[PDB]
């Protein structure tokens, strides 16, 4: 039982679906429902932010990925695990990177090519979690995430 | 991967910006 994947690829499949269907999955998040609703919540408004801000570099770069089915989908998770090899991890990295998959899965899903949705989801979660594990429990996991990008009311 | 540091400097703009935030 790995409560700190679970909810990870919670979040991260459930942002991918909505944005990809249009639709957001009414069902209430699992255990750990607070925490995982409100990164979710983050992800929206942080995440959209990032698509529309950087609609061309996402654009270009899937263009030259040329990502068509699910063989596409494993060597996009090669790419990904560079996000991190220069030594540094934070989470505006960690953002785009979610970011870009939702991209992906929007495509994905307008070549008909929806079942490749959930791999995506699975292969960014398993990126972030099973290479930076020691990196995400110093934050606190989501908590962590929900706090960075809180913007602070200061009046 | 020759597109990794694309990315990564992208997420570090996006980090540096909520940096002050
Ligand atoms: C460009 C691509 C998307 C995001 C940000 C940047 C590095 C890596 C590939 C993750």
């Amino acid at each position: 039982s790995d409560e700190l994947y679970r909810q990870s690829l919670e979040i991260i499949s459930r942002y991918l679906r909505e944005q990809a269907t249009g639709a957001k999955d009414t069902k209430p998040m699992g255990r750990s429902g607070a925490t995982s609703r409100k990164a979710l919540e983050t992800l929206r408004r942080v995440g959209d932010g990032v698509q529309r801000n950087h609609e061309t570099a996402f654009q270009g770069m899937l263009r030259k990925l040329d990502i068509k089915n699910e063989d596409d989908v494993k060597s996009l998770s090669r790419v990904m695990i560079h996000v991190f090899s220069d030594g540094v991890t934070n989470w505006g990295r960690i953002v785009t990177l979610i970011s870009f998959g939702a991209f992906v899965a929007k495509h994905l899903k307008t070549i008909n090519q929806e079942s490749c949705i959930e791999p995506l989801a699975e292969s960014i979660t398993d990126v972030l979690v099973r290479t930076k594990r020691d990196w995400l429990v110093k934050q606190r996991g989501w908590d962590g995430f929900v706090e960075f990008f809180h913007v602070e009311d200061l009046e | 991967i020759w597109l990794a540091q694309g990315g990564r400097r992208l997420g570090d703009e996006i980090n540096a910006y909520y940096a002050r935030r």
